[PDB]
């Protein structure tokens, strides 16, 4: 839907990895909300 | 008893009771357990009404499914696996041949309007409104 | 499972994948039902499935850093709980052996996230709070130089469930290894209300 | 705010009569006034539907409309502890009448004067000698439905007492025994033989009717000479241009009772003391309702 | 001769909370109190994807980013107890005699 | 003698109407007795309750003011059939169904009517309910059940609803069929009761002395030539004023009527019938704003301060 | 790969199966009847599974958006109320009979 | 116009009376953004 918000946030460092089967449960959608950031849109946003 | 041209197939749901697993991981949803109140709704003569009102709001802390559940054993079969073709002059009533006697022939030769009574999910039904286990209907 | 999930989806592994539930709904569907068949490889067979449970579960959340269960008598960390019916729970409890612990320890009240100041007035203001200001405050204002890390965030992420005297609750620990996992049946609160389960 | 209205029995019950009144004991009756204690004879009906007079719908109506409503609430030996309708506040009825006509919820119910016969609904005291007549409270549209058909079986069977030539009773019966709302096809209890010369329940309400629909075509013509043509289109010209000439004061006189008839008639079929309900549940045959 | 009655009996009620049944490592609690004025709440996950320098001439996949973000879902439960006026009316009252 | 006055000082005091108030600035103890009203809701704890008086016979008193507790009526309705993104205040139209023992209902809001009438308003109406089918059999013949013109006395007005959980399967709805509308949530917030703007007509507005203390709100079926409308008139007269003064706004659609098809049957006759729907605030009532959907919006009429008060259907002709 | 269909009196888009077991389903239907076929047949519930593999898994578990079938009565109803039924057909999941 | 926020805020008392020709004003709408609030609907709005 990427209806994300997308700002720059203080964002806290947790333990888990969560990148198990993760590129390919976003390809068929196990969220609706969510958004892929490759390359240069993965820079933290403006104010 | 010989055979007509055609050949159908039959289709039939065999309910089966379980007594399922459930698993979940640790700290799967982290929850806000709100402040339960009351509330009266109702206040006449002879007695009030009461309700209590209670809401939580529950929230996932994984990305991926951190829950299951998986049917351990049968516990029995719930449906006689058994032949109950459902009846087309029941679930198409508005269906009617030609003639008047020739439909009323055909309703007599086949189990035509055999159970009038009940026609929707009688739990939907108020309280009060062929004596075996619970048919599994056929399909054509 | 990933073996089959890395080369990203397709029409192919979408297929496979359907033909392997096909697979495991006709041969491993009631794990109950043909444990009874085999006797001798049968303690290991319930233990292997279970096993199977909680490998085919995630167990990556946020929270799994901070102690909130653990084993009264050792320190070791849960790691989920089993939610059976009772004809279940005996059979497993026979199954998987009497070695079960009696408790595990818990938090005794609850956390409390109860609006600040600072979080009352963004309320007041334009109606969006955001959780422990504290910690916002003191990433992006004091210092945003620090590089935020796990040691770091973990009081971060456990907000109030830290700071609770851990009481032991009642419930059958049974160990599939490395974790300790809890059975438990509601049933009984059910069965006397009358209600379905 | 308190509203027991203890009803005191001057000689006390047997135990029959308390095995009638606590299978009635979620019904409805009229009172005569308001005031904390009370004796039997102001109690439902009794005095305007006595078995010794003739009984006429219109003053029982009348008298319904008129005084104060009480659902019974306890029944003891000797004291019949009861609460009266207010406007105010609302009240749990349950549908306790010997014609048993299935309610529901959020319908509106019809307090009417028994029609059905006094034996299906009474509690006939020994000890005092007193008839508690308990109205009938059924829903409107029921209501409404059971006035026309019992008012067409009175019309019905006049006329084929005036003469058999007229029509046939099965063909009245057939039609006009039973009353349908909701599917619920009930079947009516009717006075197949009333007696002529009146002395029977609905003979003045039907000869108001009558005399009403007989005076009606030339009252419509002296109002529409009065003042037009759409109004001079619908009925056939045949009750239009009928007479033209009657004595003033007969017809004054026709005009003025036709009237009287008229008004009477409009306010009686309106059911008069009309409530509604909430939330009607027959696993306890409970109603939720308050006066409207 | 005597109808004898020889016990009243009455099941006493268990309590069970919600830290106290082993369902609660399921799921980690806080007592937010005034949960009916929040409308909606929102969790959100920014997840960056380590790649592997590869051999090989392929399109290679840059420095990726998963922002996730998932909402909560409010749960209201209501149940209908009823109470006499007479047994209110009894409480609101004071007695005097036995 | 003396019980007796220790009982009478208990029943005797009503609430106290007028005080001397000296300044405004001191807010003392006897203003802030008469702005008190208890609420008809508390936390499940034993010093909230007793101190919310909610165990008071009657009323709320913490240990008769002209104010009264509401009835709600609730149904159970196919959640097909109630599109649950429409507002609190909306007015639900129970249809009396034929079904003897059915503990299933069939509510209607005016939006959803509108599409069992005709089968924006057209355009929320078919983005409301995409499908004018599953309700065109909730009513099983609609066809000759207007086609006798009896369709006004099988139409219940149960007042506005307050409170919709939104239950997946069979949906279950709180009205108000009776009295002061007003919401029960944790926060009570007003509940106002929102009819469409193209549907709702005045009554003051098309006629163009005295003030009155409140105004009531109508309902109309009326039976036309291309089917049957649902308008909704606002009124500040009484209803037997109204009866001749609907009789003379439809008095052009009468003949309409009488002209553009000639009754020859007998149940064609009658032209619709109103029913009062309740009193309100005639004052600053039906100030308008717009219902706002996913992707597009309608006009609505939202009139503040509704207390509920249905009555029964009077014939028009 | 050999042949389209095993039988053209049910496969085709205008086929007999087609005719009699394509209707969709209204919850106030008054035949309301349960069907078997009407799970295989209807072909918005038939596209409704192309949402992606993750997206009918979750609809798997959050609702019973297939043809579900009533308990405890004498003949197989559309289940309406369901207001304490648990039930998870996955011939809804993968349309596959055995 | 229905634009404003309408939310409660700690409000500043100014030194000016700004209440000339008011109602006036906003009869004919020198304001593009405003609400009015009349007697009951004046409270200060929920959080």
């Amino acid at each position: 839907n990427e209806g994300v918000e997308n700002r720059p946030f203080p964002y806290l460092t947790v333990d888990a990895d969560l990148l198990s089967n993760l590129r390919q449960s976003a390809a068929e959608g196990l969220f609706h909300s969510f958004d892929l950031l490759v390359g240069k849109d993965a820079r933290e946003a403006g104010i | 008893k010989i055979h007509p041209g055609v050949a159908m197939t039959v289709v039939r749901t065999d309910e089966i009771l379980s007594e399922n697993i459930l698993f979940s991981s640790r700290a799967s949803t982290s929850m806000f357990i709100g402040t339960p109140n009351v509330s009266r709704r109702e206040a006449r003569v002879d007695a009030v009404t009461f309700e209590v009102h209670h809401e939580m709001a529950s929230i996932d802390t994984g990305l991926s499914y951190s829950s299951t559940m998986t049917p351990a054993r049968v516990a029995a079969i719930t449906t006689d696996m058994g032949i109950h073709t459902q009846d087309f002059f029941s679930v198409f009533p508005a269906e009617a041949f030609g003639n008047q006697q020739v439909n009323d022939y055909i309703k007599a030769k086949v189990g035509a309007q055999r159970n009038g009574t009940l026609l929707r999910d009688p739990r939907t039904y108020l309280a009060g409104m062929l004596c075996h286990g619970q048919q599994a209907t056929c399909e054509i | 499972d990933p073996t089959f999930t890395e080369r990203g989806f397709s029409k192919t592994v979408k297929s496979d994948l359907i033909a392997m539930f096909k697979r495991h709904l006709l041969e491993h569907s009631f794990f109950l039902d043909r444990a009874e068949n085999m006797g001798s490889g049968f303690s290991q067979y319930v233990r292997s499935r279970l096993s199977e449970m909680v490998a085919a579960v995630s167990g990556e959340s946020v929270l799994k850093g901070v102690s909130t269960y653990t084993t009264a008598k050792g320190g070791e960390p849960v790691g989920g709980v089993f939610i059976v019916t009772d004809n279940v729970l005996r059979q497993l409890l026979t199954f998987l052996g009497e070695e079960a612990d009696n408790q595990i320890m818990g938090p005794s009240s609850y956390a409390s996230f109860v609006v600040r100041g600072e979080n009352l007035v963004t309320a007041v203001s334009y109606g969006r709070v955001m959780r422990t200001f504290e910690h916002f405050m003191a990433r992006i204002v004091d210092s945003p130089e620090k590089a935020g890390s796990t040691k770091s965030d973990l009081p971060a992420v456990a907000a109030g469930v830290e700071d609770q005297p851990r009481v032991p609750i009642s419930a059958a620990v049974i160990k599939l290894g490395n974790h300790a996992v809890a059975v438990e049946s509601l049933q009984k609160m059910y069965n006397d209300t009358q209600s379905p389960y | 705010m308190d509203l027991k209205v203890v009803v005191s029995l001057s000689s006390r019950l047997y135990t029959d009569e308390i095995a009638k009144m606590q299978q009635r004991i979620g019904c409805i009756l009229p009172l005569a006034s308001t005031h904390g204690t009370q004796n039997v004879q102001g109690l439902g009906l009794g005095q305007v539907y006595s078995l010794e007079t003739v009984p006429d719908y219109v003053s029982m109506y009348n008298y319904l409309s008129d005084c104060t409503l009480a659902v019974l609430d306890e029944v003891s030996v000797d004291s019949l502890i009861l609460t009266k309708i207010v406007p105010g506040q609302t009240y749990a009825i349950k549908n306790k009448y010997q014609p048993f006509f299935q309610w529901h919820g959020t319908g509106s119910l019809s307090v009417m004067p028994p029609v059905f016969g006094r034996e299906h609904a009474t509690v006939k005291l020994e000890s005092n000698d007193v008839d508690i007549v308990f109205p009938m409270v059924l829903p409107t549209p029921i209501a409404e439905e059971v006035l026309q058909k019992i008012l067409l079986f009175n019309v019905y069977s006049r006329v084929v007492m005036q003469a058999p030539g007229n029509a046939d009773m099965l063909d009245v019966h057939m039609h006009l025994g039973s009353v349908s709302y909701l599917g619920h096809h009930y079947e009516l209890a009717l006075p197949e033989v009333p007696g002529p010369l009146g002395l029977a329940l609905l003979d003045n309400l039907s000869l108001y009717f009558c005399i009403m629909v007989t005076l009606l075509p030339r009252a419509s013509m002296r109002l529409v000479r009065g003042l037009n043509l759409f109004q001079e289109m619908v009925p056939d010209e045949i009750a239009r241009i009928d007479l033209d000439d009657l004595s003033v004061a007969d017809d004054l006189s026709r005009m003025r009772v036709m009237m009287t008839y008229l008004q009477s008639l409009a306010s009686l079929f309106n059911l008069g003391p009309r409530l509604a309900t909430a939330a009607y549940s027959q696993e306890t045959l409970t109603a939720t309702c308050w006066l409207r | 001769k005597f109808e004898v009655l020889l016990g009243v009996y009455t099941n006493a009620i268990q309590y069970v909370r919600f830290l106290e049944t082993a369902l609660a490592v399921s799921c980690v609690n806080t007592e937010f109190k005034d949960l009916s004025r929040m409308t909606d709440g929102k969790i959100q996950f920014r997840i960056s994807v380590p790649t592997i320098a590869h051999g090989d001439g392929r399109r290679p996949s840059k420095q990726r980013t998963f922002i996730v973000v998932k909402n909560c879902h409010k749960h209201h439960i209501s149940t209908e107890m009823e109470l006499s006026m007479l047994d209110l009316e009894i409480l609101h009252s004071i007695p005097e005699t036995p | 003698r003396r019980r007796l006055q220790r009982r009478i000082a208990g029943l005797l005091p009503p609430p106290a109407r007028r005080l001397n108030i000296s300044r405004g600035s001191e807010f003392t103890r006897d203003v802030r007795g008469l702005v008190e009203e208890h609420a008809q809701a508390s936390s499940l704890s034993a010093a909230a309750v007793w101190r919310a008086g909610l165990l008071a016979p009657g009323e709320v008193a913490v240990a008769w003011s002209g104010w009264r507790p509401p009835v709600f009526g609730d149904f159970l309705i196919h959640a097909s059939s109630f599109n649950n993104a429409e507002a609190t205040g909306t007015p639900l139209f129970q249809f009396k169904q034929s079904d003897p023992f059915s503990g299933v209902d069939a509510v209607f809001t005016p939006l959803s009517l509108f599409i069992l009438m005709n089968h924006g308003l057209t355009r929320m109406a078919n983005l409301l309910y995409d499908s004018p089918a599953t309700l065109a059999d909730l009513v099983p013949d609609f066809g000759r059940l207007v086609a006798d013109r009896r369709f006004h006395n099988f139409i219940t007005p149960v007042g506005p609803l307050v409170e919709n959980i939104k239950s997946t399967y069979l949906n279950k709805i709180t009205t108000v069929v009776h009295g002061p509308v007003v919401s029960k949530a944790i926060p009570r917030s007003t509940v106002k009761v929102t009819v469409p703007q193209e549907a709702f007509v005045d009554l003051d507005a098309w006629l163009s002395q005295p003030c009155p203390a409140d105004a009531r709100l109508y309902v109309a079926l009326t039976y036309e030539e291309a089917g049957p409308r649902f308008t909704f008139f606002q009124s500040s007269r009484g209803h037997c004023q109204i009866m001749n003064i609907l009789r003379i706004y439809y008095s052009p659609s009468i003949m309409h009527r009488y002209a553009v098809v000639q009754p020859l049957h007998i149940e064609e006759l009658t032209f619709g019938a109103v029913a009062c729907l309740g009193t309100f605030s005639a004052t600053d009532g039906w100030r308008r704003s717009a219902f706002n959907y996913r992707g597009s919006s309608l006009p609505v009429v939202e009139i503040d301060s509704f207390y509920s008060n249905v009555s029964d259907w009077e014939v028009i002709l | 790969e050999y042949r389209s269909t095993v039988n053209p009196w049910a496969s085709q888009l205008g086929s007999l199966g087609d005719i009699m077991y394509n209707s969709s389903y209204r919850q106030t239907a008054v035949p309301g009847l349960y069907s078997p076929c009407r799970a295989f047949f209807n072909k918005e519930e038939l596209l409704r599974n192309n949402r992606g593999l993750y997206n009918m898994v979750n609809e798997y578990s959050q609702r019973l958006g297939g043809h579900p079938a009533t308990s405890n009565t004498e003949v197989q109803f559309v289940v309406i109320a369901g207001t304490d039924v648990f039930l998870e057909q996955p011939c809804s999941f993968l349309q596959e009979a055995f």
